[PDB]
């Protein structure tokens, strides 16, 4: 099925390391210097009032039409990324049901500015405090501190392609049929991941990536704060949530 | 009951 569900050689791994690269490069949403140039267009004070005094519903479908949009570059990147399609129905969904979230959170440290601890949304930079009126600011702090750490490392684009190939890529997700297979994939998208950090002298990051339990918690706890909010506009999720964001976090 | 991901996984 996939040259990569056996043993890859080291060209083999070589080859992995530019086509995970390549297919992120092509779904990567957002190209970094178009990131890193509007780093200087901050919201207002005024503008901070008016996000602080929209209501918590108009919010929550605002952020979920937003992280759907990037959530759909992550399917994307996973059709793309080697082996991914070669998996059985069941495992690709498996995978991204557990993994999309993850990796739309590691990728937005690209749009966190460390130096003022500010994230892009919506055509500007803006602090914790422009998302008050969602009224989950332990979920919100909590995504600001990972991405404050993520910072950090100054990841490469390289370095975030290779790492969130292997966050989609985790055979230990409960449910995958297929799960040597997986296994397999993950290990040579490992070898590929740590093959490009000893060639780039950057094999210190690796002590230094976040614990799995971390992206977990912060998953587990979207996942909670979304049900809290369910339950004081049961009609806005109905209504106005996108479908793909219901299918991946409220079970439909 | 949203399906959305068979739909973009089988959409090339
Ligand atoms: C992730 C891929 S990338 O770095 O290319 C990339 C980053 C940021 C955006 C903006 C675009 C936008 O604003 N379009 C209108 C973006 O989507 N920003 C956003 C959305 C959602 C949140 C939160 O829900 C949470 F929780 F994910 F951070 C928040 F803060 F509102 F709660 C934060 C930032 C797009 C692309
Ligand atoms: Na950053």
């Amino acid at each position: 099925e996939n040259l990569y569900f056996q043993g890859a050689s080291l060209t083999e791994i070589e080859h992995l390391v530019q086509s995970v690269c390549k297919s992120y490069r092509e779904t990567c949403q957002l190209r970094l210097e178009d990131l890193l140039r509007q780093r200087s267009n901050i919201f207002s004070r005024e503008e901070v009032t008016g996000y602080q005094r929209k209501s918590m519903w108009e919010m929550w479908e605002r952020c979920a039409h937003h992280l759907t949009e990037a959530i759909q570059y992550v399917v994307e990147f996973a059709k793309r990324l080697s082996g991914f399609m070669e998996l059985c129905q069941n495992d690709q969904i498996v995978l991204l049901k557990a993994g999309a979230m993850e990796v739309v959170l590691v990728r937005m440290c690209r749009a966190y500015n460390a130096d003022n601890r500010t994230v892009f949304f919506e055509g500007k930079y803006g602090g914790m405090e422009l998302f008050r009126a969602l009224g989950c600011s332990e979920l919100i702090s909590s995504i600001f501190d990972f991405s404050h750490s993520l910072s950090a490392l100054h990841f490469s684009e390289d370095e975030i392609a290779l790492y969130t190939a292997l966050v989609l890529i985790n055979a230990h997700r409960p449910g995958l049929q297929e799960k040597r297979k997986v296994e397999q994939l993950q290990y040579n998208l490992e070898l590929a991941f740590h093959h490009h950090l000893c060639k780039t002298h950057r094999q210190s990051i690796l002590a230094k990536l976040p614990p799995k339990g971390k992206l977990r918690s912060l998953c587990s706890q979207h996942v909670e704060r979304l049900q809290i909010f369910q339950h004081l506009h049961p009609i806005v999720v109905q209504a106005a949530f996108p479908p793909l964001y219901k299918e991946l976090f409220s079970g439909g | 009951k949203h399906k959305i991901l068979h739909r973009l996984l089988q959409d090339s």
